[PDB]
RNA sequence: CAAGGAGGUAAAAAUGAAAU
RNA sequence: CGCGGGGUGGAGCAGCCUGGUAGCUCGUCGGGCUCAUAACCCGAAGGUCGUCGGUUCAAAUCCGGCCCCCGCAACCA
RNA sequence: CCGGGCACUCUAACGGGACUGCCCGCGAAAGCGGGAGGAAGGAGGGGACGACGUCUGGUCAGCAUGGCCCUUACGGCCUGGGCGACACACGUGCUACAAUGCCCACUACAAAGCGAUGCCACCCGGCAACGGGGAGCUAAUCGCAAAAAGGUGGGCCCAGUUCGGAUUGGGGUCUGCAACCCGACCCCAUGAAGCCGGAAUCGCUAGUAAUCGCGGAUCAGCCAUGCCGCGGUGAAUACG
């Protein structure tokens, strides 16, 4: 789901982080 | 279970079946089940009643969700009815609200193509 | 214009099996570049093998490449816009290629669930002669079969 | 508006975020490389006179 | 036709730089524009000594200019001017260390940009074009030349009709890396336009 | 009667009479013509010699094409009386 | 081992472009 | 003025007699092929059924009144 | 991490290294085929390099420049608007239509580059964007970064459904004098079209196509799915 904001994959794609993609431990 | 206006999922995981009501979507779909306190892996299928007392009761008000926020939603946006802004106007179109490209694209609002010719 | 007859491309034989056959097998189920995923499905279908039958899978794959061999497939040649077929002999390294592609595309036809079942089942029927790229083959072969007017014209 | 249009580049007041970059050696609002202070196009002239210290061609 | 500057497509091996000094940003962009001003001041109130090159070197408030022309006539002996000021009056907007020497280019019939600088003025003498063409190629093949090329275009004689003029004896090979190739170019302002004239020197190399 | 534009220089020489969209030397020449292109009631009247008149061919058919000066061209599709697209363009 | 003299001959595919 | 036939998308024709479906070729509009046009290929849109009334649950269709079009007839003195 | 050492790896500076030189066969020669020779070969794989000329090709809006025109103005400054408009048409793309798939958690393996008028470790508040602190780093020292596909475990079970993410409502953050026209993210809720594409049409012959993430330029910020680079896993086929 690249294009999603609430996934680890689509923050990715985004570059972005957040709750669905935390910045690490 | 009739939970709020709906009552449909039967045999798939509580955690996802609350996602059918226009209201939880998923985020607020554990965190009802974490806050009564229910197994979010269960069957749907009509389980314990007891917990189906307390999450009904529980999700049902709290928040507002289903008809009756379709209906606030509707409100909102005839907010901009009056004399309003201009984000009404792009209400009023039929036009994306959020100014973004509308010389291609945007047939989620405009809709299917017309074709003029010419 | 063709200058190098352009050599054969040979491979890396595979793990357990050395087989210079499987490894060809497992690239055209390769997706994406992800060898990984395709020799496991292999494997892991070579086990579902197994089970529903007491053969070796080194085996069953064997005979079902053998069964979805094309003997001769039709080719449309020269004369009137390229509008004759003539239906020519199939190289060994064609009947090669056909069979192992034909073999994954009828496995991904098939309505199973798991990429693995598919695969071992569809070599379990090709094995016997009853797959879906046996179809496939005996089709090819149909075609190849009612040309055989102008079959003459060869080359 | 070019003349008048490179005094504003180096001018450079009210407000931060009205100042912008500019080529010196020409007048280039676009591709400026704040490196050395030129636009894309100089930038090449200049390469291959060999007025840039120590620019050299890209071959790998 | 599209070719590049055989003076970038050496820069490393053959033909070294023309302003050899290190810094790393924050002061590169400064001292960049600060060369360049020095090259467009002098090439203004030198250019009757026709000047090849402009040699620039630094070192920390250092900055040395070397000046290579063919006929060094404008430095006059010491106190006799042409220097004093000359070489001070860069310092108005540099205050650094302006050390200016001057270099004598023995023939500047193997001097690439003189040899483009003295069509160009032929040009703008109203010369047959063509004519001077050849003599010019004649004249630096005449100082042991081992190849040479000048290349003047548009306009020629004035005349609504841009055309290329064309002369090369020798041996030029811009494609060869070992090549020694010296590569001049001049502006010929016209009263009925610009024309620009290309001059290619060529010596052995291994 | 002109009725549409598609050269921005023809159409602000003809309404506002701005002539910095024209070659100098060319705007009464352009005026005229234009003139002519709007009082023209049938393709007919635009055939003076001094024009050069004639339809385009190819993907160009239905556009008409009088002469300003030397390789210079203004094009249009006239019909019913009226002219739509008025372009200034090479040859 | 080297050729001259003899014969069946492509197809379905039309136009031209805007000052010398 | 007497009999007979006919008015249907832009064009030319069906469908009416056995009321509930308006169809065909061409043209038009979109997109392809080509440097481009034509040809060709793909995909669309388009009709108060001349008009005014009547019968019917329902009229392009069945029945009348006009309005044009076409074809016959208009003979014996 | 220290003592110590620098043979390994790496770093970057000059070199050695194949020229079908050696063997068989073919030939008049060039050369071609084949073989031990080694990391390598019969231009090893990629770059930079673009002949005379052609297109009255492109660029007076990078710049220069002949001519023509404008000068209380075709110049100059400002605030605001516009380049972002939308009944439509074409190009290049990004994300998908799912199960060799998606979600969550854990756990590995790169290269090439950028940063002390910045990159910002580690804590603290916060669901998060981010805010408070605050160490090291003029940087093969410190930081940007954990690479991602992969692997292990677990959950969905093939239904437009935990596929898909458009669109819209609400609440927020950060840059900025200011983000309504027109900024990027974050969070809640909505969850559209699409179930794989008509006539047609494109790319690629070996690290290559496909797939995966990473960096940089411009840059206060950013409409970047772009462009220029980097490496990860890694096909198919060439009769003709
Ligand atoms: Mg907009
Ligand atoms: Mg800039
Ligand atoms: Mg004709
Ligand atoms: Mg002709
Ligand atoms: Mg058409
Ligand atoms: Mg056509
Ligand atoms: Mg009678
Ligand atoms: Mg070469
Ligand atoms: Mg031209
Ligand atoms: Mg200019
Ligand atoms: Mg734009
Ligand atoms: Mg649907
Ligand atoms: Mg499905
Ligand atoms: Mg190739
Ligand atoms: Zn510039």
């Amino acid at each position: 789901g690249k294009g999603d904001r609430r996934t680890r994959r689509g923050k990715i794609w985004r570059g972005t982080y957040g709750k669905y993609r935390p910045r690490k431990k | 279970a009739r939970i709020a206006g709906v009552e449909i999922p039967r045999n798939k995981r509580v955690d996802v079946a609350l996602t059918y009501i226009y209201g939880i979507g998923k985020a607020r779909a554990k965190e009802a089940l974490e806050k009564t306190g229910i197994n979010p892996a269960t069957r749907v299928k009509d389980l314990t009643e007891a917990e189906v007392v307390r999450l009904r009761e529980y999700v049902e008000n709290t928040w507002k969700l289903e008809g009756e926020l379709r209906a606030e939603v509707a409100a909102n946006i005839k907010r901009l009815m009056d004399i309003g802004c201009y984000r009404g106007l792009r209400h009023r179109r039929g036009l994306p609200v959020r100014g973004q490209r509308t010389r291609t694209n945007a047939r989620t609002r405009k809709g299917p193509r017309k074709t003029v010719a010419g | 214009a063709r200058r190098r007859r352009a050599e054969v491309r040979q491979l890396q034989p595979d793990l357990v099996y050395g087989d210079v056959l499987v490894t060809a097998f497992i690239n055209k189920i390769m997706r994406d570049g992800k060898k990984n995923l395709a020799a496991r499905i292999f494997y892991d279908a070579c086990k579902i093998i197994q089970e529903k039958t007491g053969q070796e899978p080194l085996k069953v794959f064997k005979q079902a490449v053998e069964n979805v061999k094309p003997r001769m497939e039709v080719r449309s040649r020269r004369v009137g816009g390229a509008n004759y077929q003539v239906p020519m002999e199939v190289s060994p390294r064609r009947q090669q290629s056909l069979a192992l592609r034909w073999l994954v595309q009828a496995a991904n036809q098939r309505p199973e669930r798991r990429a693995a079942v598919r695969i071992a089942h569809e070599l379990m029927d090709a094995a016997e002669g009853k797959g879906g790229a046996v179809k496939k083959k005996e089709d090819v072969e149909r075609m190849a079969e009612a040309n055989r007017a102008y079959a003459h014209y060869r080359w | 508006a070019r003349k008048a249009l490179i005094e504003k580049a180096k001018r450079t007041p009210k407000f931060k975020v009205r100042a912008y970059t500019r080529c010196v050696r020409c007048g280039r609002a676009r591709s400026v490389y704040r490196f050395f202070g030129l636009c894309r196009i100089c930038l090449r002239e200049l390469a291959h006179k060999g007025q840039l210290p120590g620019v050299r061609k890209a071959s790998w | 036709g599209n070719k590049i500057h055989p003076i970038g497509f050496r820069l490393g091996i053959t033909r070294d730089w023309e302003s050899r000094w290190y810094a790393g940003k924050k002061q590169y962009r400064h001292l960049l524009l600060e060369d360049q001003r020095i090259r467009g001041l002098l090439e203004k109130e030198l250019y009757s000594a026709g000047l090849a090159r402009v040699d620039i070197e630094r070192a920390a408030d250092n900055v040395a200019v070397t000046v290579h022309v063919a006929k060094p006539g404008v430095v006059i002996g010491r106190g006799g001017e042409r220097i004093r000021v000359l070489r001070e009056e860069l310092a108005k907007l540099t205050g650094k260390n302006v050390a200016l020497n001057v270099q004598e280019v023995q023939n500047p019939n193997l001097s690439a940009p003189l040899v483009a600088q003295r069509v160009a003025e032929q040009i703008e003498r109203r010369f047959a074009v063509r004519r001077a063409i050849k003599q010019a190629v004649q004249r630096v093949m005449e100082s042991g030349a081992k190849g040479a090329k000048v290349i003047v275009s548009g306009r020629i004689g004035g005349a609504e009709q841009a055309r290329t003029e064309w002369a090369a004896q020798g041996r030029v090979p811009l494609h060869t890396l070992r090549a020694n190739i010296d590569y001049g170019f001049a502006l010929a302002r016209t009263t009925y336009g610009v024309l620009g004239v290309k001059a290619y020197i060529f010596l052995g190399e291994v | 009667g002109i009725k549409s534009f598609k050269h921005k220089g023809l159409k602000l020489l003809f309404e506002k009479g701005v002539t910095s969209g024209v070659p100098a030397q060319d705007v009464d020449r352009i005026n005229d013509r234009l003139q002519a292109i709007d009082t023209a009631t049938e393709i007919g009247e635009l055939n003076r010699q001094i024009y050069k008149l004639h339809p385009l061919k190819g993907d160009r058919e239905g556009y008409w094409s009088i002469t300003v000066r030397a390789n210079w061209r203004i094009t249009f599709q006239f019909i019913n009386g009226d002219a739509y697209i008025l372009n200034y363009e090479d040859y």
